[PDB]
RNA sequence: CUUGGAUUUACUGAAGACUAACUACUGCGAAAGCAUUUACCAAGGACGUUUUCAUUAAUCAAGAACGAAAGUUAGGGGAUCGAAGAUGAUCAGAUACCGUCGUAGUCUUAACCAUAAACUAUGCCGACUAGGGAUCGGUUGUUGUUCUUUUAUUGACGCAAUCGGCACCUUACGAGAAAUCAAAGUCUUUGGGUUCUGGGGGGAGUAUGGUCGCAAGGCUGAAACUUAAAGGAAUUGACGGAAG
C-alpha cells in the first residue's frame, strides 16, 4: 500500500524541524540516494558515496558529480560551452 | 573652401541646445542653451529663446574661424518623443541668417530598436 | 435561378467543379506511358506521382514528385492511356 | 576668465586616396606642451563626413562615411576608413507598407584581418504589371535571400584588402551583385550595404597605411 | 460602490473571520 | 534511416548479438558488418576494429549506445556490439 | 574530510627520473577515474585539463586558478564554484577573470588553472535540520560551533 | 449595447496583440486598436526653405524630409481632433479622407 | 543635480531586458499566446492522391493536460519601468491624479497558483438557403508583362477555375423587442445528433460543510429577511469642462 501520502523518505523525521525544512529536504535527499544511468556502461548502477562522488557497481568507474545529483546543470552547460568555444579554437 | 563645424542642435520641449564642435565632435566651440537667454522656466525651449541662442552661438563661431557648419538636429529620443522640439527651427533658421553657411543637414535622434520601458504606467500620464 | 437542369448540367460547367462536387465524382487525374529519350521502354506512370519512378533498363529518375502532378524529366514524352 | 581658445593649434585631415577630394577638412586640439605632446591624444579621432563630400557627386549623398586618424605628419592627419552608415531619412523614405523588408549581417575578417559586420538591407520590388496592393515574398524566399546576402558579403570581404573593398562600396559591386544573384529568388529593389562596422583591426603597419595616402 | 471594490471589501471581511475563529480551534 | 535498413536484416536474416559472439564470427569469416555502439570500451572497440581488419569486415558506428543498439533490433537488453551473417530482405549492405 | 569538494589523485610520469609522482587536484565536475588530464601551455581545452589564462578565451569556466604564477592554485576551490574568463590583455599579458565573490581580478596570463567547475555543488540547498549535523561536520574541520551569543553573558 | 462591429479595433482571427504607447499619455494601447497616421513633413518651413538654400555651400541641394509615424491611444487622439465623432450611420465609413 | 564642472559633445567599455521601422481588417496555434539570424529536435493544418483500413465515429458528467498578468517558495540575475514607501506641488482638504526618488515585482531556473471583459460577452458535429469583390495556403489550365542568362527545366507578375482559411461589402427569402444577424435563417408550418447554463430584483457568490492550496485564495454553495420593480433596446427632450 501507500505508506504516507506526501512525507515519503522524510518519514524518517517525525514530526520535527518544521514541514518547510522537511518538503525542501525531501525533494534534495531522494536525488542523493537514487541510481542513475552510467555513461561508461550504459546501465542505471550509478550511486553516490560522499558528496561529488558518483560510483557504478557495474564498470566501477568513479566520476565526480553533484552534491545530490550525478550532474548540475551548470556542468552541463559548461560541458557545452566548452565543447562549443573547443570547435572555434579547433576549427 | 569654406571651414566647417558641426552644429549639433538637441530640440527637446524644456528647453533648446545649441552647440557646435568640430569635425570630430571632441572639442567644443560653443553651447549656449535656451535656458540661458530667459529667466522662465516655460519658455526656455521657445523659438524666440533658440534664435537669440544660436545667434551668440554664430558670433562666437565667427571669432573662432568657423564659417560653415553641419548640421545634426535630434529630438529627445530613447524612449520618449521623436520629435525635435519648437526651438529646433528656430535655431537653424537664425544660424543660416547670420551669415554663417550651411552643409549638410541630418536627423541623428537615437532611435531604439524596440527597447526600455517607458515612464507613465501602463494607463499613462492622466490630465 | 428557381428552374435549371439539374439532371443535365453543363458540360463545361460540370468540369470547373471540384472533383467530389460533381453528380459522379471522378478523378481527374490519368495514366501515361512515358517514353524517356535514352530509350525506347513503356512505362506506366500515375500522373500526380508520388515516387521518383526509374525504368528497369537504365537507373535513370523519370519524373520528380511534387505538390500535385509529377514532373517528367526533359526529353521524356507522354501520351494519355 | 582665460579664453581657452588661445592655447589651440589647427591641423588638416587628409583622406586616403581611395576617394577623391582628399581634403576633409581642419580640426584642433590642444597645443602640444612639454607633458602631453598634441599627437599622441589627436590620434584615435573619428570623423562622419558625408560620402557625397568625398566624391563631389551627389549620388552618395544617403552614405556617411566614418574616418580614423592613426598617423600624424606635422600639420596633416592621415585617416582610414572606421565605418560605413546610411543616413537616417534615407531609411527612413526606404521603409514604405505594403512590402516586405529584409535583413542580413555578417561578421568577416579581410585579407589584412580587419574583422567586420556588414549590414545588408533590401526590399521587394513591385513588377510593372502588377496589380495587387502589397508585395510580399513568402518566408522561404526570404530565408534563401538572407542566406544568399551572407555568402555574397563573406565571398567578397575575405578575397581582398580593406583598400580595394573601399573601392568596391562606393559604386554598390556587392549591392549589385546581391540583386543580380537573387533574381532568380525574387525581383528586388533598392539592395543597398547599409551599413558597415570595424570590429577588429590588425596589428598596426604604417608603411602600408603610408601607401593610402600617396 | 465599484463591484471590484465590493469584492476586495468582502474578501478583507472574510480573512477576517477566519483569523477570529481561528481563535477556538 | 539506416535503422530501419538494419531492423530488417534483425527481422529476415541471420545475426549474433554480443561481443563473445562477434569475436567468434569475425575469425570463422561470416561476418558481413560489424556494429559497435558508440558508448563500447575503446580497449574492445580497437580490438573488434583489430579483427576486422584482419577479417577484412567493414565496421559501421552506430550513434547511439548499448542500450539504443539493443531496442533498435527489437530487444529488451543491451548490445554492446553485434555481426550481421546474412542480410535478406535488406539493403544494409549496399549502404554501408 | 573537512572540505566539501571531493579530491583527485593523478598520477603523472616523472620526465628527469624513472619515477611516479601522484599528485591532489580538485576534481572538476566531469572528471572521471581514468582520465587522462594534460597540463601545460599546449594542453587542450577538454574538462579536467590544466591550461594557462591566457590559452582560454572569453567566457571559459575555470577552477582552482592561480592567483601568482606557480602558487599551485588559489582562486575557486569548494564545491560548486568556480571563475569566468572576462578578457584579455596580450600587451601586457594580463587576463581579466571573476571570482565566485563576483569580484574582477586581473591576474598573469601566465597562471594557470583547471578547466570545469568544482564537483560537488548544490551543498548548500539542503537544511543541516540538526545541531548533531553540524556537530559532526566541524568534527573533521575546527573547534569553532557552537557559538554563544555575546549579549548572553 | 454593442456600439462598433469591429469593437473599436483590428483584431480578428487572433487572441493577443502587443501593445504600444501612445505619444501623448505614454498608454499602453493594442497595435491594431491605435489610430496611425503617417506624417512625411518637411524639415524646414516654408518660409525658411528659401535662405537657407541662399546660405548653403552646395548649389542645388535638396534638403532631407522628416519621416514620422505618430502612435496614439482613444484619449490623446480625440482631444487633440485627430479623430473626430462621426454620426451612426458615417462611422462604418473607413476610407481615408479625401 | 550644478565652478568639487552638472546638462551637452565625440570616442570606448559593461550589464540586463526588448526585438522598432517592414507590421496589414495579413499568417500560425486548442486556448493562453507567437515577430532579430542561423543550427538542431520533434510536431501541425490545408492542398494533391484511381494509396490504405472499413464505422474505427459525434458530443461528452467524472477525471486529466495546458492555462495572460499579478502573486507564493528557493537560487540566479537585478538595465528599464515601477505597487508599497518616501518626497515637491495642487487643493478648503487631498494619503491621489502631475513631478522626483524608489522596495518587492518586472527577466531567468526549479516548483506552486488556476484566475481575467481568459470576449466573438455568441459550445461542438452534420445538411441546406444569396449574390459580390478582395486576400492567405494548395492544386489545375492559360499572357501586349519583367527577369535567370540568352531562353528554357529560373523566379515574379497577369487571367481563369477550384478546395480550405482570416475577413469584408450588398440584400433580407428568413429571424428578432430593437440594436442588429449568411447566422442570431431553414422556430405555433413548433422534433438532424449532442454537452453546459438561467427562472423577478436584492441579501449573495454571503454563512456553513467538504475538497485543493505554503499562503493569497480556487471549486462546490444555502437560508433568514426585504422589495414592485430592477433590467434590455430604442425615441424625443434636457444636459455635457465632446466634435463640426
Ligand atoms: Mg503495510
Ligand atoms: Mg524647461
Ligand atoms: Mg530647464
Ligand atoms: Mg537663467
Ligand atoms: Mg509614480
Ligand atoms: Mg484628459
Ligand atoms: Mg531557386
Ligand atoms: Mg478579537
Ligand atoms: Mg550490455
Ligand atoms: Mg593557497
Ligand atoms: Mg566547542
Ligand atoms: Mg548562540
Ligand atoms: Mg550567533
Ligand atoms: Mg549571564
Ligand atoms: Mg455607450
Ligand atoms: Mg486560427
Ligand atoms: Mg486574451
Ligand atoms: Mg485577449
Ligand atoms: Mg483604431
Ligand atoms: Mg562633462
Ligand atoms: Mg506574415
Ligand atoms: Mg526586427
Ligand atoms: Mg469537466
Ligand atoms: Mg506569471
Ligand atoms: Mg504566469
Ligand atoms: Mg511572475
Ligand atoms: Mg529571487
Ligand atoms: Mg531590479
Ligand atoms: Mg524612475
Ligand atoms: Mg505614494
Ligand atoms: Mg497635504
Ligand atoms: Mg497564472
Ligand atoms: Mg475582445
Ligand atoms: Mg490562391
Ligand atoms: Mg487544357
Ligand atoms: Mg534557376
Ligand atoms: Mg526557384
Ligand atoms: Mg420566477
Ligand atoms: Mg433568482
Ligand atoms: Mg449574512
Ligand atoms: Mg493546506
Ligand atoms: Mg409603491
Ligand atoms: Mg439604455
Ligand atoms: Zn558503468
Ligand atoms: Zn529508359
Ligand atoms: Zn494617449
Amino acid at each position: 500500500t501507500k505508506r504516507t501520502k506526501k512525507v515519503g523518505i522524510t518519514g524518517k523525521f517525525g514530526v520535527r524541524y518544521g514541514s518547510s525544512l522537511r518538503r525542501q529536504t525531501k525533494k534534495l535527499e531522494v536525488q542523493q540516494h537514487a541510481k542513475y544511468d552510467c555513461s561508461f556502461c550504459g546501465k542505471r548502477t550509478v550511486q553516490r558515496g560522499a558528496t561529488g562522488i558518483w560510483n557504478c557497481k557495474s564498470c566501477k568507474k568513479t566520476v565526480a558529480g553533484g552534491a545530490y545529483t550525478v550532474s548540475t546543470a551548470a556542468a552541463a552547460t559548461v560541458r557545452s560551452t566548452i565543447r562549443r568555444l573547443r570547435e572555434l579554437a579547433e576549427a | 573652401s569654406q571651414v566647417f563645424g558641426v552644429a549639433r542642435i538637441f530640440a527637446s520641449f524644456n528647453d533648446t541646445f545649441v552647440h557646435v564642435t568640430d569635425l570630430s565632435g571632441k572639442e567644443t566651440i560653443a553651447r549656449v542653451t535656451g535656458g540661458m537667454k530667459v529667466k522662465a522656466d516655460r519658455d526656455e525651449s521657445s523659438p524666440y529663446a533658440a534664435m537669440l541662442a544660436a545667434q551668440d552661438v554664430a558670433a562666437k563661431c565667427k571669432e573662432v574661424g568657423i564659417t560653415a557648419v553641419h548640421i545634426k538636429l535630434r529630438a529627445t529620443g530613447g524612449t520618449k518623443t521623436k520629435t525635435p522640439g519648437p526651438g529646433g527651427q528656430s535655431a537653424l533658421r537664425a544660424l543660416a541668417r547670420s551669415g554663417l553657411r550651411i552643409g549638410r543637414i541630418e536627423d541623428v535622434t537615437p532611435v531604439p530598436s524596440d527597447s526600455t520601458r517607458r515612464k507613465g504606467g501602463r494607463r499613462g500620464r492622466r490630465l | 435561378v428557381l428552374v435549371q437542369d439539374l439532371l443535365h448540367p453543363s458540360p463545361a460547367t460540370e468540369a470547373k467543379q471540384h472533383k467530389l462536387k460533381t453528380l459522379v465524382q471522378q478523378p481527374r487525374s490519368f495514366f501515361m506511358d512515358v517514353k524517356c529519350q535514352g530509350c525506347l521502354n513503356i512505362t506506366t506512370v500515375f500522373s500526380h506521382a508520388q515516387t521518383a519512378v526509374t525504368c528497369d533498363s537504365c537507373s535513370t529518375v523519370l519524373c520528380t514528385p511534387t505538390g500535385g502532378k509529377a514532373k517528367l524529366t526533359e526529353g521524356c514524352s507522354f501520351r494519355r492511356k | 576668465v582665460v579664453d581657452p581658445f588661445t592655447r589651440k593649434d589647427w591641423f588638416d585631415i587628409k583622406a586616403p586616396t581611395t576617394f577623391e577630394n582628399r581634403n576633409v577638412g581642419k580640426t584642433l586640439i590642444n597645443r602640444s606642451t612639454g607633458l602631453k605632446n598634441a599627437a599622441d591624444g589627436l590620434k584615435g579621432r573619428v570623423f562622419e563626413v558625408c560620402l557625397a563630400d568625398l566624391q563631389g557627386s551627389e549620388d552618395h549623398s544617403y552614405r556617411k562615411i566614418k574616418l580614423r586618424v592613426d598617423e600624424v605628419q606635422g600639420k596633416n592627419l592621415l585617416t582610414n576608413f572606421h565605418g560605413l552608415d546610411f543616413t537616417s531619412d534615407k531609411l527612413r523614405s526606404l521603409v514604405r507598407k505594403w512590402q516586405s523588408l529584409v535583413e542580413a549581417n555578417v561578421t568577416v575578417k579581410t585579407s589584412d584581418d580587419y574583422v567586420l559586420r556588414v549590414f545588408a538591407i533590401a526590399f521587394t520590388k513591385r513588377q510593372p504589371n502588377q496589380i495587387k496592393k502589397t508585395t510580399y515574398a513568402q518566408s522561404s524566399k526570404l530565408r534563401e535571400v538572407r542566406k544568399k546576402m551572407i555568402e555574397i558579403m563573406q565571398r567578397e570581404v575575405s578575397n581582398c584588402t580593406l583598400a580595394q573593398l573601399t573601392s568596391k562600396l562606393i559604386p554598390e559591386v556587392i549591392g549589385r551583385e546581391i540583386e543580380k544573384s537573387t533574381q532568380t529568388i525574387f525581383p528586388l529593389q533598392n539592395v543597398h550595404i547599409r551599413k558597415v562596422k570595424l570590429l577588429k583591426q590588425p596589428k598596426f603597419d604604417l608603411g602600408s597605411l603610408l601607401a593610402l595616402h600617396g | 460602490m465599484r463591484d471590484k471594490w465590493r469584492k476586495k471589501r468582502v474578501r478583507r471581511l472574510k480573512r477576517k473571520r477566519r483569523k477570529v475563529r481561528a481563535r477556538s480551534k | 534511416n539506416i535503422n530501419s535498413k538494419l531492423a530488417l536484416t534483425i527481422k529476415s536474416g541471420k545475426y549474433t548479438l554480443g561481443y563473445k559472439s562477434v569475436v567468434k564470427s569475425l575469425r570463422t569469416g561470416k561476418a558481413k558488418l560489424v556494429i559497435i555502439a558508440a558508448n563500447t570500451p575503446v580497449l574492445r572497440k580497437s580490438e573488434l576494429e583489430y579483427y576486422a581488419m584482419l577479417s577484412k569486415t567493414p565496421v559501421y558506428y552506430f550513434q547511439g549506445g548499448n542500450n539504443e543498439l539493443g531496442t533498435v533490433c527489437g530487444k529488451l537488453f543491451r548490445v554492446g556490439t553485434l555481426s550481421i551473417l546474412d542480410a535478406g530482405d535488406s539493403d544494409i549492405l549496399s549502404s554501408i | 574530510p573537512g572540505r566539501g569538494a571531493p579530491l583527485a589523485k593523478v598520477a603523472f610520469r616523472d620526465p628527469y627520473k624513472y619515477k611516479l609522482r601522484e599528485e591532489t587536484f580538485i576534481a572538476n565536475e566531469g572528471v572521471y577515474t581514468g582520465q587522462f588530464i594534460y597540463a601545460g601551455k599546449k594542453a587542450s581545452l577538454n574538462v579536467g585539463n590544466i591550461l594557462p589564462l591566457g590559452a582560454c578565451p572569453e567566457g571559459t569556466i575555470v577552477s582552482n586558478v592561480e592567483e601568482k604564477v606557480g602558487d599551485r592554485g588559489a582562486l575557486g576551490r569548494t564545491s560548486g564554484n568556480y571563475v569566468i574568463i572576462i578578457g584579455h590583455n596580450p600587451d601586457e599579458n594580463k587576463t581579466r577573470v571573476k571570482l565566485p565573490s563576483g569580484a574582477k581580478k586581473i591576474i598573469s596570463s601566465d597562471a594557470r588553472g583547471v578547466i570545469g567547475v568544482v564537483a560537488g555543488g548544490g551543498r548548500i540547498d539542503k537544511p543541516l535540520l540538526k545541531a548533531g549535523r553540524a556537530f559532526h561536520k566541524y568534527k573533521v574541520k575546527r573547534n569553532s560551533w557552537p557559538k554563544t551569543r555575546g549579549v548572553a553573558m | 449595447p454593442k456600439k462598433r462591429a469591429s469593437n473599436g479595433r483590428n483584431k480578428k482571427g487572433r487572441g493577443h496583440v502587443k501593445p504600444v504607447r501612445c505619444l501623448n499619455c505614454a498608454r499602453c494601447v493594442p497595435k491594431d486598436k491605435a489610430i496611425k497616421r503617417v506624417t512625411i513633413r518637411n524639415m524646414v518651413e516654408a518660409a525658411a526653405v528659401r535662405d537657407l538654400s541662399e546660405a548653403s555651400v552646395y548649389a542645388e541641394y535638396a534638403l532631407p524630409k522628416l519621416y514620422n509615424k505618430l502612435h496614439y491611444c482613444v484619449s490623446c487622439a480625440i482631444h487633440a481632433r485627430i479623430v473626430r465623432v462621426r454620426s451612426r450611420t458615417d462611422r462604418k465609413i473607413r476610407t481615408p479622407p479625401q
